[PDB]
């Protein structure tokens, strides 16, 4: 009762317009912690703000982690420490989202498409946490992703037409998880095609229209260059 | 790298 | 002797690649404060890092300052946010402006440096004038005019009208007069002048200045067009 | 708004 859950959703949309996602993500973190279930709008604002915020760090991470090896001491330590600064900055974002998901979002979502949407995210952020992840704890975070993705794939693979964008995306990100993360170029295309061919069958159905095709394109673009 | 969801 | 002035220039370029300008500007602020004169590379890294940093805030400022005008509780939400950004913006300007008046400007041999840094001074005081409100306003609007003029006259006596830096100076200056100093007259006055004067030796612009020179004149002209 | 220097 200590605050206004609505003004926050507004501040979150006013921050988006001003293109200040760090601000936008913060306003949405506050909204999620209110307890109420996220409406489709609020749910996007959240997914949007955080993917935009972690996005910048993952991108900067690769950039700096690359020039680190190429210039692979004083000239490399300069780049090494900077990638570790970003890495933890990135690890923080993931942990806020991941907590927001397992503690509020996921356990509190009726719509199966929400349970697969939030769960897709869980699979996603654990994966970003796996990318920059190094050492032993690695294999462990790589597993948290696989399971979260699988727990979602099976839900959609029993709740959504193969033409539905969310399920397509789930298949898309999942397949990428197998290729890049779990070094399994086999299983990689396995679900890629499957979810793609299955999507083509009812392709003559699809509003969903655009996004559905956009993804299948990526789904296919992946298959091609894989 | 490989592609993934966006907007 | 505390620190390494070179590793900083590197961190500044590694920050640029990673597209983290706030970081990049910080590394260049530290370099300028070393005292040495900024080399053409370092000078750009600085101009680049800060224009990128203040850039985001000026943009965010307009966006929020707009939806502010267009309930009270619904407007106060937007009002306070524009004041948060505004001060965030005012901070960037003051660091650069200080970095300019205290280190950069007083310490620059090349007249093209004295007009480059001075253009910046005119620039940042102007961004500080944009978001500026109240009485102190007229005062910052003046600091800009003077800094720009002090540079215009230097280039207007040291650089061919085809040189990019001087073209840009004319460009930003003209814009200062139009938007800031509400004088649509003087606005085109220097716009054309610097443009027509640049066209005269246009057939020079050895294959070097060439591009940037034309790019600006285009803007110089695009301005003139949409001003009539 | 009016244009100005950039890169």
């Amino acid at each position: 009762g200590s605050m206004d859950k609505n003004e926050l959703v507004q501040k979150a949309k006013l921050a988006e317009q001003a293109e200040r996602y760090d601000d936008m993500a913060a306003c949405m973190k506050s909204v999620t912690e209110q307890g109420a279930e996220l409406s489709n709008e609020e749910r996007n604002l959240l997914s949007v703000a955080y993917k935009n915020v972690v996005g910048a760090r993952r991108s900067s991470w690769r950039v700096v982690s690359s020039i680190e090896q190429k210039t692979e001491e004083k000239k490399q330590q300069m780049a090494r420490e900077y990638r570790e600064k970003i890495e933890t900055e990135l690890r923080d974002i993931c942990n806020d989202v991941l907590s927001l998901l397992e503690k509020f979002l996921i356990p509190n979502a009726s719509q199966a498409e929400s349970k697969v949407f939030y769960l897709k995210m869980k699979g996603d952020y654990y994966r970003y946490l796996a990318e920059v992840a190094a050492g032993d704890d690695k294999k462990g975070i790589v597993d948290q992703s696989q399971q979260a993705y699988q727990e979602a794939f099976e839900i959609s693979k029993k709740e959504m037409q193969p033409t539905h964008p969310i399920r397509l995306g789930l298949a898309l990100n999942f397949s990428v998880f197998y290729y890049e993360i779990l070094n399994s170029p086999e299983k990689a295309c396995s679900l890629a095609k499957t979810a793609f061919d299955e999507a083509i069958a009812e392709l003559d159905t699809l509003e969903s229209y655009k996004d559905s095709t956009l993804i299948m394109q990526l789904l296919r673009d992946n298959l091609t260059l894989w | 790298k490989s592609a993934t969801t966006t907007v």
